[PDB]
RNA sequence: GUGGGAGAGGGUGGUGGAAUUCCCGGAGUAGCGGUGAAAUGCGCAGAUACCGGGAGGAACGCCGAUGGCGAAGGCAGCCACCUGGUCCACCCGUGACGCUGAGGCGCGAAAGCGUGGGGAGCAAACCGGAUUAGAUACCCGGGUAGUCCACGCCCUAAACGAUGCGCGCUAGGUCUCUGGGUCUCCUGGGGGCCGAAGCUAACGCGUUAAGCGCGCCGCCUGGGGAGUACGGCCGCAAGGC
């Protein structure tokens, strides 16, 4: 799973300023982390539907926060996308 | 229906999580192998629920009895 | 890595040469799967509940270890290869939980 | 012709019949009986009385083989399982202990439609 | 975000004992079995009952609950690994990012279809034995698909709380699962029960609303004809919408 310093290392990478654990950026990153992990676990275990549900959900949350971000600051959105290597 | 006292009431401060300790766990079984109910074991919902799993572990390890035979019937 | 407890129930009818053999094999397997040992308890011959492999006794060992969880299962498998090893229960260790405290 | 004198008596009690087996201390049988052994034919083989006569027949035959004191094992639940132990205590064999071994699965097999609402 | 937690939530690999069947071996003999009573059936080629050994399949006693988890279907031996949801405390961060949701897409008991496996017990169909006026049926003995596994279809249901989702408000009492606490008690979140107000045709519901409101979706408009016909779409078919 994601251990503690893994998650942290992701936050201290995506934080908009020291101490920000909450910004939309850090959320999309953290989500994106959990999502990629999940779909990797779902490459095998094609039969595990219950985790897939969670995935559908995680993903929806991500797309939701993105549509917020791009509604708000296109600059930072675009940057956040380019930095995450997502959508497409 | 299982009326005397509370297996726990007479016992020390004891790990409910130790599968390796028989002599405590033995007291939570019946005349038959059967894991004792709450009426007898007198535990907490969560306590009982632990004692269960630690017993069955103990069993598989070959320490506690899986089943037994009733005497004087 | 994570912290486990390996349980070995062995064949009591071993003398020293063969007990040495099984110990060597086990600890060499723990070394090979990357399990750093911490505490080990040898409880030796104990009278079982029900007979395991026709035998009323069993040879008990308890190894607290730490290892690469992704490999734990395989370690178990190797440990079971020997005829003389009658039971292997590896449980993931956890802290004590109490009553009448 | 073995002259045993210390033994086991397994009373096995069904609903449709009763039967006793008297065996050596190691589990090897010596003699036996059942509701059909003594007279009975139909349902009658599962009476208490049938159980009595059965048990007693076995014990008699045991004392013919030379048997004196036996431990009882009781498998099953049927009318005059208890009566079987009764005729065994009134047998003239010294009964060392009664023990109930009646087997039950830990939810193993599907039962017949008659036995359902179990598994 | 941090730090705690409970859990038959899911997927994968392993492993445990009880029981049944079957085979091998010891001993043992005249029945066992089954029913309302019976018979078919099995049994001198030695059955049942008893001991020891082997093999294999399937389910998981006690714990077990009025319990728990899950969106629903549904989930129960134990172990490890992969993973989902969720609760609480701290009041740390973002700053309305929210709710509902026709289409779509995904899941979806059981039975059923396809292709390979597997098959112990049970078992539609079926073969018999009985019972009755007759017996097809119920009761008894056999037994095939199936029940199990993998991959792919099928999409139904009393898929039920017969009660759409979200939020806010409106007495309490008692029982309980699980967190926090100044731990008889208080506070949060689940599961039940009784009852204010209120509602209801009644029965009943009543902070787990069927009360008082607002948002959004689905649906209803006498009964039979009918979930029929025709048309379309899906489906290997069965058949579904
Ligand atoms: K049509
Ligand atoms: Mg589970
Ligand atoms: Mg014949
Ligand atoms: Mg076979
Ligand atoms: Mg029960
Ligand atoms: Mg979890
Ligand atoms: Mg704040
Ligand atoms: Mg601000
Ligand atoms: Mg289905
Ligand atoms: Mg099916
Ligand atoms: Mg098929
Ligand atoms: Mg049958
Ligand atoms: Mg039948
Ligand atoms: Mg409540
Ligand atoms: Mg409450
Ligand atoms: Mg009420
Ligand atoms: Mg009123
Ligand atoms: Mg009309
Ligand atoms: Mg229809």
């Amino acid at each position: 799973p994601i251990t503690k310093e893994e998650k942290q290392k992701v936050i201290q990478e995506f934080a908009r300023f020291p101490g920000d654990t909450g910004s939309t950026e850090v959320q999309v990153a953290l989500l994106t982390l959990r999502i990629n992990r999940l779909s990797e676990h779902l490459k095998v275990h094609k039969k595990d539907h219950h985790s897939h549900r969670g995935l559908l959900m995680m993903v929806g949350q991500r797309r939701r926060l993105l549509r917020y971000l791009q509604r708000e600051d296109p600059e930072r959105y675009r940057a956040l996308i380019e930095k995450l290597g997502i959508r497409g | 229906p299982s009326r005397k006292a509370k297996v726990k009431a007479t016992l020390g401060e004891f790990d409910l999580r130790d599968y390796r300790n028989v002599e405590v766990l033995k007291r939570f079984l019946s005349e038959t192998g059967k894991i004792l109910p709450r009426r007898r074991t007198g535990l907490s919902a969560k306590e009982q629920r632990i004692l269960a799993k630690t017993i069955k572990r103990a069993r598989i390890l070959g320490l506690l009895p899986f089943t037994e035979k009733l005497v004087r019937k | 890595m994570r912290r486990y407890e390996v349980n070995i129930v062995l064949n009591p009818n071993l003398d020293q040469s063969q007990l040495a053999l099984e110990k060597e094999i086990i600890q060499r397997a723990l070394e090979n799967y990357g399990a750093r040992v911490e505490k080990v308890e040898e409880l030796g011959l104990r009278r079982l509940a029900y007979p395991i492999a026709k035998d009323p006794q069993g040879y008990f060992l308890w190894y607290q270890v730490e290892m690469p969880e992704d490999r734990v299962n395989d370690l178990a498998r190797e440990l079971r290869i020997r005829d003389n090893v009658r039971r292997v229960m590896v449980v993931k260790s956890q802290e004590p939980f109490l009553a009448n405290a | 012709k073995r002259q045993v004198a210390s033994g086991r008596a397994y009373i096995h009690a069904s609903y449709n019949n009763t039967i006793v087996t008297i065996t050596d201390p190691d589990g090897n049988p010596i003699t036996w009986s059942s509701g059909g052994v003594i007279g009975y034919k139909g349902s009658r083989k599962g009476t208490p009385y049938a159980a009595q006569l059965a048990a007693l027949d076995a014990a008699k035959k045991a004392m013919a083989y030379g048997m004196q004191s036996v431990d009882v094992i009781v498998r099953g639940t049927g009318a005059g399982r208890e009566q079987a132990i009764r005729a065994l205590q009134a047998s003239g064999l010294q009964v060392k202990s009664i023990v109930d071994d009646t087997p039950v699965p830990h939810n193993g097999c599907r039962p017949k439609k008659k036995f359902r609402k179990a598994s």
